[PDB]
RNA sequence: UAUCUGGUUGAUCCUGCCAGUAGUCAUAUGCUUGUCUCAAAGAUUAAGCCAUGCAUGUCUAAGUAUAAGCAAUUUAUACAGUGAAACUGCGAAUGGCUCAUUAAAUCAGUUAUCGUUUAUUUGAUAGUUCCUUUACUACAUGGUAUAACUGUGGUAAUUCUAGA
RNA sequence: AUUCAUAAUAACUUUUCGAAUCGCAUGGCCUUGUGCUGGCGAUGGUUCAUUCAAAUUUCUGCCCUAUCAACUUUCGAUGGUAGGAUAGUGGCCUACCAUGGUUUCAACGGGUAACGGGGAAUAAGGGUUCGAUUCCGGAGAGGGAGCCUGAGAAACGGCUACCA
């Protein structure tokens, strides 16, 4: 207790992260910001293990402090920044822009995405109330307020984000059919065409998820993440499209290339 | 005697313990908020002393050696600008730019003199910044009125789209 | 500070020490293939048990269970690479008898005494442990080595070894060392 | 020595800090210990730039010799180099030198003795030899 | 890897219990000791007591510098190169160590805040305030002290401080 | 699910905030005046949301003892009303009122060579024993108490007092 913690030891990082347990006994400790601690990319992981590009922990502060690493069009020259989902890491130099996006076994992967369409993201609104002076907004997943939404937009929709000025551009409604995302949960990493949710009035609202080989699946209302209607989606989805391939056939799957 | 100091006209002739603080003499703090308990000599003047210390309101007829013949200058001049204005009180409008008080100093066979700065002073540079923050008011607030305009007449139109919807229905 | 490092041990003592049924037999088989201690077997013997304990676990699971098929697939294929169960064996039943010296036999140590160049398991014993072995292209000087059916013929002398060339050897140089100062 | 060749792995442009990341494998027969030092001309005439925007480190030697794998980087120019590789690399290349410091055990000394005086301590250092005189 | 064996009798049917047997991230100790990797380590008794030395300080292009500091000016007669000291701003509530206290207490899984505070991040977000607001008014930006510094001292002594 | 968000009226405030701050680039317009406009930032700032958190809180679960069977309420023990206090709910405290609340389904009391878990040893199966200790939560800085600063401490490489 005594106050708020500075540290992170290791053991004790989100799984994902993929650091190995041994050379070193501190890892990154997210800062503060758009998206939770144990949803968080941060870039010395990304910039250092998946990518790497870099080998220590001195190059990667050389990296941001030159000003090539920008995040959403902001340069966020912070070495544990948080990045979450779909949060667009773009490079000026080297010309790639990168989507985090959850692979299939729920890690994140790296996306490359091109430049046409790596202007915008998808913001899973979280509650719309009215500010003050009577002027309505509405939160996404990664903490954004837009003021002056459409009034159709409710919760727990998904809007498109110009990514340039904070205005939005376009947006889904959370309804059956609709191609959705599961972000947390055991299934983590598919997408699932959604078919039925159950009301639970007084909490933990459920929802019934379809995979494209009509493996269905159930999850909780809070890691569902709409992305688009069935069919073709707003985004680009990395390798495997969220299909939960079993480990059966996972060697069958592998042996097949080697 | 012992060195102890005395706390300005506080009582008793003697020796005591206060809690110093901050804003306060015979203490320096050595932490935000710190307080301390230190010995503290009394007002009173009595033979126990070692040191007293004297200064001299009002000259009388002798000359000192050490005290009125001798005569030190001031260390440093002013550096804002309003207070080298009231050093020479002529106006309001003195440009005091050439007014500094400047201070040879010879490093080696090159002299300069090294007028300081002058704070507070009038820059075409600190002007610019407050146009900038005036305008910068000013621009929000026109995007402002206009947002709300915008929302106003698309929750108009929705309003009316819904009207005439309902206007189809119940024949 | 950092994590634990993860240790096991690999082996486990008879829980009768003297008795001579098992006494002189495990004696025989550090007898003709150069053991030096018990604890050979005794390692053996470790694994041997876990791998019937993993094969007893799976007989018990229903057939077409996938975790039985998927986890048997793995055990019997890795037998398999390593040699210790031959081919026609492959029923996951065969797996739980195959034998205490199989797996011993699969080892560096006999396979040089079985592929020639080494004309007793002593002498071979001594060929591994004094780095004149290439398993593949490099230098192995452990006589546990299990070779995978994927090597055996890959075993040669190191290049950088006599009775492989490259090099006279070391006490044979010195030997003629002596040879070359008499004759002056 | 005998059939050097020097060989480059896994080779990634890392033009974030305008480099070249590759790993430098080595195959000596009859040859050991490889002198990392003369690794950095035959990996510059490879890249054609120069014998000073190269680095190598790592290089453990393999079970028995004739082989080893390290990792190597290479710079565009010796500018960049210069500012980007750590100084302790760059002193082993003869590029920097040895920044004379006292122990770790002096400066903390230092420090220490440094916090007891308030201000720069010259009206301190006449008052105890104006004291010490009497 | 579902196993036992010796010990009451002249010989015996028999939970006895004793003893043997195997393991211990269970310690301690004795004897002995070649190599490679790996690694716990003043917990148990005394959360007993401690010499000494270290273990929290920190600045950029971008808060304040007349060092009576260092170099070059020639971009400058106000300043803008570097920069000790000090004021200021953050930090020092993290980490690390130990397990004394503690038995619906802590803790574990699982809920709520429609019952609250939240420095720091991140997105938004002040046209409205010259007050008897028509002379009260500087709004091309207003007032004071003070540190550092100079000089004069007190003590055996402290990261002690006084006066000008 | 609300006395919710938000808006409206009358007022209130010893009156909060609404930039007298800093670096770089120096560009356009004329009635060419040190005239008017003008970028990239840094720092600061009210409120809202976010994040890092914190506090309180739901349900179930803890070793041994009856040679502990009744306990709690003197002066809080259980509840109600109102108020003070807190950042907040709440006997948390105060005034008044009622006489309640727990208990053989083991209260209350006593012991622990008891911090609790993730886990460790040995186990056919069921189990037994251990967990000071690399991770999570809690407590402590010789024993208590009190408090400044600060968002955050009842902090101890912060302060004050008593005890040793
Ligand atoms: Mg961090
Ligand atoms: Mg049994
Ligand atoms: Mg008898
Ligand atoms: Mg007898
Ligand atoms: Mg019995
Ligand atoms: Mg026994
Ligand atoms: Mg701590
Ligand atoms: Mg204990
Ligand atoms: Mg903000
Ligand atoms: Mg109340
Ligand atoms: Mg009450
Ligand atoms: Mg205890
Ligand atoms: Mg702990
Ligand atoms: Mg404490
Ligand atoms: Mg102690
Ligand atoms: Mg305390
Ligand atoms: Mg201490």
């Amino acid at each position: 207790a005594r106050g708020p913690k500075k540290h992170l030891k290791r053991l004790a990082a989100p799984h994902h992260w993929l650091l190995d347990k041994l050379s070193g006994c501190y890892a990154p400790r997210p800062s503060a910001g758009p998206h939770k601690l144990r949803e968080s990319l941060p870039l010395i992981v990304f910039l250092r293990n998946r990518l790497k590009y870099a080998l220590n922990g001195r190059e990667v502060k050389a990296i941001l402090m030159q000003r090539h690493v920008k995040v959403d069009g902001k340069v966020r020259t912070d070495t544990t920044y948080p990045a979450g989902f779909m949060d667009v890491i773009t490079l000026d130099a080297t010309n790639e822009n990168f989507r985090l996006v959850y692979d299939v076994k729920g890690r994140f992967a790296v996306h490359r995405i091109t430049d046409e369409e790596a202007s915008y993201k998808l913001g899973k609104v979280k509650k719309v109330q009215l500010g003050k002076k009577g002027v309505p907004y509405v939160v996404t997943h990664d903490g954004r307020t837009i003021r002056y939404p459409d009034p159709n937009i409710k919760v727990n929709d998904t809007v498109k984000i110009d990514l340039a000025s904070g205005k939005i551009t376009d947006f889904i409604k959370f309804d059956a059919g609709k191609l959705v995302y599961v972000t947390g949960g055991r299934n983590l990493g598919r997408i699932g065409t959604i078919v039925h949710k159950e009301r639970h009035d007084g909490g933990f609202d459920l929802v019934h998820i379809k995979d494209s080989l009509d493996n269905t699946f159930v999850t909780r209302l809070n890691n569902v993440f709409v992305i688009g209607e069935q069919g073709k989606p707003y985004i680009s989805l990395p390798k495997g499209k969220g299909i939960k391939l079993s480990i059966a056939e996972e060697r069958d799957r592998r042996r097949a290339q080697q | 005697k012992q060195g102890f100091p005395m706390k300005q006209g506080v009582l008793l002739p003697t020796r005591i313990k206060l809690l110093l603080t901050k804003n306060v003499s015979c203490y320096r703090p050595r932490r935000d908020g710190e307080r301390k308990r230190k010995s503290v000599r009394g007002a009173i003047v009595g033979p126990d002393l070692a040191v007293l210390a004297l200064v001299i309101v009002k000259k009388g007829e002798q000359e000192l050696e050490g005290l009125t013949d001798t005569t030190v200058p001031k260390r440093l001049g002013p550096k804002r600008a309003n207070n080298i204005r009231k050093f020479f009180g002529l106006s309001k409008e003195d440009d005091v730019r050439d007014f500094v008080i400047r201070r040879e100093v010879t490093k080696g066979e090159k002299t300069y003199t090294k007028a300081p700065k002058i704070q507070r002073l009038v820059t075409p540079q600190r002007l610019q910044r407050k146009r900038h923050q005036r305008a910068l008011k000013v621009r929000n607030a026109q995007a402002q009125r206009e947002a709300a305009a915008e929302y106003a007449q698309l929750l108009a139109k929705r309003l009316s789209e819904r009207k005439a919807e309902k206007a189809e229905i119940r024949k | 500070p950092r994590a634990p490092r993860t240790y096991s041990k690999t082996y486990s003592t008879p829980k009768r020490p003297y008795e001579s049924s098992r006494l002189d037999a495990e004696l025989k088989l550090a007898g003709e293939f150069g053991l030096k201690n018990k604890k050979e077997i005794y390692r053996i013997s470790f694994q041997l048990s876990k791998i019937r304990r993993a094969a007893r676990d799976l007989l018990t699971r229903d057939e077409k269970d996938p975790k039985r098929l998927f986890e048997g697939n793995a055990l019997i294929r890795r037998l398999v690479r390593v040699g210790v169960l031959s081919e026609d064996k492959k029923k996951l039943d065969y797996v739980l008898a195959l034998k205490v010296e199989d797996f011993l036999e699969r080892r560096l140590q006999t396979q040089v005494y079985k592929l020639g160049l080494a004309k007793s398991v002593h002498h071979a014993r001594v060929l591994i442990t004094q780095r004149h072995i290439a398993v593949g292209k490099q230098i192995v000087n452990i006589p546990s080595f299990m070779v995978r059916l994927d090597s055996e013929k890959h075993i040669d002398f190191a290049p950088t070894s006599p009775f492989g060339g490259a090099r006279p050897g070391r006490v044979a140089r010195r030997n003629a060392a002596r040879k070359a100062e008499a004759s002056g | 020595s005998d059939a050097v060749t020097i060989r480059t792995r896994k080779v990634i442009s890392n033009p974030l800090l305008a480099r070249k990341q590759f790993v430098v494998d080595v195959l000596h027969p009859n040859r050991a210990n490889v002198s990392k030092d003369e690794l950095r001309e035959k990996l510059a005439e490879v890249y054609k730039a120069e014998k000073d925007a190269v680095s190598v480190f790592g290089f453990r030697t393999q079970f028995g010799g004739g082989k080893s794998v390290g990792f190597g980087l290479v710079y565009n120019s010796v500018a960049e180099a210069k500012k980007f590789e750590p100084t302790y690399r760059l002193v082993r290349y003869g590029l920097a030198e040895k920044v004379e410091k006292a122990s770790r055990q002096q400066r903390k000394q230092k420090k220490n003795r440094d916090k007891k005086i308030f201000g720069t301590g010259k009206r301190l250092a006449k008052k105890v030899a104006r004291r010490n005189a009497d």
